[PDB]
């Protein structure tokens, strides 16, 4: 009875949400067909937060999938779970984005906000206590840019107590594939510090890091990547679902790492990441996963937190463990580590131990970091951005949709104050 | 070869179900007048290969 | 009397205690044995091609 | 008509009355399933007519998920169906909703079971309300309903087993602001509130018993080992005397717990456990309840609570500060526990000067937070004010000023 | 409880390092692929001093591997007991150090040794109780003494109180086969003087005299000298894994040989090391165990303590054997001979019994010696770097990559002052 509604916006929300929701269905024993095949009575019991009930006992999923061409619900449709997902929730238009934050946000996405905006209103009736949102989406494109942070403000104003996480995927300054990159970067960003309450932080070059270094993939594709966001997605909600001994909600891990309400830029990662030749060798206790848990080869984004204080920090653990070593490694990583975390939070680790592991695994974690490394995300973004403004580069496609340059002006200004607002906490 | 495989260990739980019937049928065999009855060493005990049923 | 039947009771109850011990371990080293054989099964370390197989036929695959 | 009404509010209350009413349940001859296979059960359990035995206690969540294994778990036809209370959302570590916007959803409810639950009992004792101080719900929802308990229910009892910080480790960030904020508004309103945390009870299942790496089961089979000791005499002194012998001004309610044989079954066929023994393990710093040391302090009260069979230096104005109490039937010992059986044990419950260094270190770190005003935004706009940060800090400064101006 | 991390540093110090682990690991029972087949329990007991836990049974040891480059990194992986290492702990980088100390210490293991410490704090900090560090690297090429003295260099300075040994494998007087042999190993010592609790000195000079003349092998390679430096290794470190009548630690040999911090230079040796023809008449007593750690000619440093005193004399025995007989002979050889002896110590030896012996053997012993006739290697070194360094022969493969020429003209005067410093412990 805490119930969460997906929103996936793109090409890249709507490739991370096939691999997503055939995560789910496997923890829960769902075929590609909705029928229930499984072993366990738990897998069944809280199957509400994510999968509607239909007739027959199939379950279809709580999702909408947007986007503004019709070519990215095709592959989606065409996978081996695509025949599960609602036909009505899948809203896609026939003239794209085309790398434009203008059409994204003004004249085509605008006129898809209305036409989602429905949908989005059956599968929020249907929740006897709905918890909360999910957008999937990038900050590098066009529809996922544009008409995804336009659905969260217009979300936002219609379920204003709710909670609205996102996970963006931000663009890379190393593996970046557009030119016009940095205008949809900055005029986002500027729209996720006052519509969320959470975001984590993804960029794409630090998950080739991984699958290159850790996972020792020959040749990782896109469904390897979405692969490691999907287990993350699951292991913030994964209280809300099975039982623990110290559950945790979303909402609760919203109250103790925001201590300040535009700080919430977050980077994630997942604990028992291995390789095969390496499989026999990792003893699979509780201490292996902390000094995964905490490595900089491991975060989920490309900015290291050796270059900044440490905030906050969570841990979501699963799997029947001990509450002695789980609590007594949290005050281990503390005490060496004297200006690694900041000097007015004194405790500044959160844990919480769901009960059930992943399906085929013995124990498993997760990771939610709030630093003041983060802050060097939004200067390379806006030392491009300002490059390419001072001679006015590529505006014409902008200024020509309705948009002015006085919302290139305002839109650095207000990504100007939050790295000074996260440099304000890097030293007292 | 992994049909071989699986003869093999086969086998292996054949021959010893076998030779637990052997020494089952024997503990039923004892009785009352037996002149193997000894009072032995240490009853109760747990081995410390056991596993359970 | 009654010290000797309690000091058999806690002797007895120390043998359950560590046959307890012995079993969990070693149905610990059982869930380790699940973990790396299901872990060297999935397709994502197995990398097999399969996966790219799509549900429309065998001539188009998953991008 | 010698009953006990329980409260256990949050999670730390329902998984620590999980452990206790099954040791309830061995003590005397009751099944899982509610029948018998003598009274002296009447202090905790209700006699239906239809042959069954339901039990005097409420349990109140404002999670449904740790209710729902207490509902499909062992003891799922021992429980009256309405005894059992969940909400929808929790409290989310926040004292604010805990307090102001969710708990009032639930107050009523819980008021009206237990006013159905105290018009069964003749003569009633008082209540016994087990919380954590770090929770949402457990530091505003037990908050509230004492202060909406002291003015309908008299000048009863209501004893308060408390789950202390920990003075190195917790589970949260957000955990001196509740620790302060429910300390301030239950002062006036409890009688006696023993208070033991996680660490030390990690410490002595560490050393005393052999078990490295506990899980929360084997601290809720202690605690409950301590709450039978303590209310042993009704069944086989008072719940009353308590409150008179260990508090003797009206904000020093605060004592300490300790169990005095403590040890493992492959350790009980070493030693003898006899009463001067026991007697002396109770007075060891290592065997406390909360890590601190009553050397560093003056003792001010001493309850001593037998069952079965110039270091320590008091107050200038207590000379004395000694209660007895004697009972005579053994501890029972549970299968899958880790405690010995035994025919002797102690639980003393002491008044000390000791526990200011815990109200200094909780006031150090409120104030390391709330100088700089972090985390103040969630509990402001939940329907409280920013001034009762003030009033809490500068009340709290009062109680370490009257614990030096007692011992001096 | 007592814990050891090892290192291990460039060709020389992998190929003498894989050798050191099939001598231990056929010391404690592991199998080539490291599960546990023996049969007793003082092989297990103590088995955490140098294996970490891996599951099913499976041992793998505390050892990092670094090299500068990666043909040496694949003849120890395909040795026979190679397959025991956890993957990770082998670090190389691509291209070589050339022989060049300069380009080990400042340019191609500077980024290196940022790699390398990331692994060094995940082996110390997953200790109970870390006694001590240690090393393996020969004072000639340029991976085992650039970037070799460039870790002790750093990690003395983060672990302090910790025990730092390395067995040194220092430059051949006679043998020498690379030029540029004398400014790799006078940059080097001063490294050592600074930063190291212990330094054994062995020259592969003075292992070839063993293998031929007393030994008396057809042909010696590079496995049957392998094997006498690990059986010294083994020896130090016996009384950590073993019990014994007497014991002795890492430190308690290191309290009572080293009086003044500057001087930690030893001097190792073996006793019973006889042929296939001779064993039938030698292999006797206790008697033929004093006499052969003592004789001049089984030193494995190519320096004779005739021409000198012993500072400190040290003896760690293997077997079970008598203890006074152990007693009486070390009171044998220390009255006899009076100006091999300091004057102002009147107990110069400290002795040691271990229970367990080696492999194959009954009984065993071991040496360590103090000596001032070890600065007898410093002015040979030092005869020919200010041979070279007169006329400025090889100079621009070192300033060239950073240096000048006043870093070379302290570190002879870094050394200009430790051979006078023990000359005067030579006259009172
Ligand atoms: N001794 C003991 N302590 C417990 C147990 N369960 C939880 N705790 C304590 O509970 C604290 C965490 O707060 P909780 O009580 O779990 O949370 P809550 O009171 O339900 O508040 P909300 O989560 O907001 O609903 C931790 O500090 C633990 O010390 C238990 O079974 N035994
Ligand atoms: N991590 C991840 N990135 C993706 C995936 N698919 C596309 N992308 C990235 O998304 C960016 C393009 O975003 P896109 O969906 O095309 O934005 P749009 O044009 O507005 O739809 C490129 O940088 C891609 O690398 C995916 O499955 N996973
Ligand atoms: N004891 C021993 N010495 C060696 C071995 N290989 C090389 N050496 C000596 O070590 C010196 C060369 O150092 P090397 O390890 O080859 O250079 P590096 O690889 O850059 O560290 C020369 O003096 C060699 O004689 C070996 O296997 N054992
Ligand atoms: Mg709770």
């Amino acid at each position: 009875m805490r119930e969460i509604v997906h929103l996936q916006a793109g090409q890249c929300g709507n490739q991370i949400g096939a691999k997503f929701w055939e995560v789910i269905s496997d923890e829960h024993g769902i075929d590609p067909t909705g029928t229930y095949h499984g072993d366990s009575d738990l897998q069944l019991e809280r199957i509400n937060v994510y999968y509607n009930e239909a007739t027959g006992g199939k379950y279809v999923p709580r999702a909408v999938l947007v986007d503004l061409e019709p070519g990215t619900m095709d592959s989606v449709r065409s996978g081996p779970f695509g025949q599960i997902f609602r036909p009505d929730n899948f809203v896609f238009g026939q003239s794209g984005a085309g790398n434009n934050w203008a059409k994204g946000h003004y004249t085509e996405g605008a006129e898809l906000v209305d036409s989602v905006l429905d949908v989005v209103r059956k599968e929020a009736e249907s929740c006897d206590c709905l918890q909360g949102f999910q957008l999937t989406h990038s900050l590098g494109g066009g529809t996922g840019s544009g008409m995804g942070t336009l659905l969260i403000s217009k979300i936002r104003e219609e379920y204003p107590d709710r909670i609205m996480n996102t996970f963006s995927v931000v663009p890379s300054p190393k593996v970046s594939d557009t030119v016009v990159e940095p205008y949809n970067a900055t005029l986002s960003v500027h729209q996720l510090v006052e519509n969320t309450d959470e975001t984590y932080c993804i960029d794409n070059e630090a998950l080739y890091d991984i699958c290159f270094r850790t996972l020792k993939l020959t040749t990782p594709t896109y469904g390897d990547l979405n692969h490691l966001v999907s287990a993350t997605m699951s292991g913030v909600t994964t209280c809300l679902r099975f039982p623990g001994q110290l559950n945790a909600d979303l909402r609760k891990l919203a109250v103790n790492m925001v201590p300040f309400p535009r700080l919430h830029f977050f980077m994630p990662g997942f604990a028992p990441l291995t390789s095969r030749g390496s499989q026999q060798y990792r003893a699979l206790t509780v201490p292996e996963l902390t000094q995964q848990m905490f490595d900089a080869k491991n975060m989920m984004a490309a900015c290291d937190p050796r270059h900044g204080r440490y905030l906050t920090v969570a841990a979501v653990f699963r799997g029947r463990m001990s509450m002695k070593e789980v609590d007594e490694q949290m005050l281990n990583v503390q005490n060496k580590n004297s200006s690694y975390f900041v000097e007015w939070i004194p405790n500044n680790v959160k844990t919480a131990v769901c009960d059930i592991p992943p399906r085929g695994l013995k124990m498993s974690a997760t990771f939610i970091g709030n630093s003041t490394a983060i802050q060097e995300l939004f200067k390379r973004i806006s030392e491009q951005f300002t490059a390419m403004f001072r001679r006015k580069a590529f505006l014409h496609w902008y200024t020509g949709e309705g948009m002015d340059e006085m919302e290139f002006t305002e839109a650095e200004s207000n990504m100007n104050d939050l790295v000074s607002e996260y440099q304000q906490y890097q030293d007292a | 070869f992994l049909l071989q495989e699986a003869r093999q260990r086969l086998n292996s739980d054949h021959r010893g179900k076998m030779e637990t019937l052997d020494i089952d049928r024997g503990c039923l065999s004892l009785n009352l007048t037996s002149p193997n009855i000894s009072l032995k060493i240490n009853p109760t005990r747990v081995p410390n290969g056991s596993t359970s049923l | 009397a009654v010290c000797a039947t309690v000091k058999e009771f806690n002797k007895n109850q120390a043998l359950e205690s560590a046959e307890k011990k012995i079993q969990e371990r070693k149905q610990e080293q059982e869930d380790n044995l699940a973990e790396i054989s299901n872990m060297l099964r999935g397709d994502l370390l197995s990398e097999n091609p399969q996966q790219a197989a799509s549900s429309f036929g065998p001539h188009r695959v998953v991008p | 008509m010698r009953e006990c009404i329980s409260v256990h509010v949050g999670q730390a209350g329902v998984q620590i009355g999980n452990a206790c009413w099954e040791l309830y349940c061995l003590e005397h001859g009751i099944q899982p399933d509610g029948q018998m296979p003598d009274d002296s059960f009447n202090t905790f359990f209700s006699e239906t007519g239809a042959g069954k035995h339901v039990p005097r206690a409420v349990f109140v969540d404002l999670e449904p998920t740790v209710i729902d294994e207490v509902r499909t778990g062992t003891y799922r036809q021992l429980f009256h169906p309405e005894q059992l209370i969940t909400g929808k959302e929790d409290a989310a570590n926040n004292y604010a909703r805990g307090h102001y916007t969710i708990g009032k959803e639930l107050i009523d409810l819980v008021l009206d079971r237990i006013r159905k639950l105290a018009d069964q009992c003749t003569g009633l004792q008082g209540f016994l309300i087990f919380h954590s101080f770090g929770g949402g719900t457990g530091s505003g929802f037990t908050s509230l309903l004492m202060e909406r308990l002291s003015v309908d229910y008299g000048k009863k009892s209501k004893l308060e087993f408390s789950i202390y910080p920990a003075p190195q480790v917790s589970t949260a960030v957000v955990e001196p602001y509740n620790s302060i904020l429910t300390t301030h508004t239950t002062l006036e309103h409890s009688d006696c509130a023993f208070m033991v945390d996680n660490e030390a009870i990690y410490d002595i299942c560490r050393r005393n018993l052999d078990i490295e790496r506990p899980t929360y089961t084997n601290l809720n089979r202690l605690i409950g080992q301590i709450v039978s000791s303590i209310t042993a005499s009704l069944r086989f002194v008072d719940l009353t005397e308590f409150q008179t012998n260990l508090v003797p001004y009206p904000r020093i309610h605060f004592p300490l717990a300790t169990y005095a044989p403590v040890i493992s079954a492959e350790k009980a066929y070493h030693e003898q456990l006899s009463v001067a023994e026991i007697t002396n393990a109770c007075f060891e710093p290592a065997n406390q309840m909360v890590k601190c040391d009553p050397r560093h302090g003056k003792y001010m009260a001493c309850c001593l609570l037998y069952r079965g069979d110039r270091t320590i230096q008091f107050v200038d104005w207590c000379p004395t500060g000694f209660k007895v109490g004697i009972n005579y039937q053994p501890p029972t010992v549970v299968p899958g526990g880790d405690l010995a059986k035994v025919q002797r044990a102690v639980c003393m419950l002491s008044n000390t000067t000791a526990i200011a260094e815990a109200w200094a270190r909780l006031d150090h770190k409120f104030d390391l937070m709330y100088a700089k005003r972090a985390f103040v935004h969630w509990y402001v706009g939940e329907g409280m004010e920013e001034g009762e940060f003030s009033e809490a800090r500068e009340d709290m400064a009062a109680l370490e000023k009257d614990y030096e101006e007692v011992g001096m």
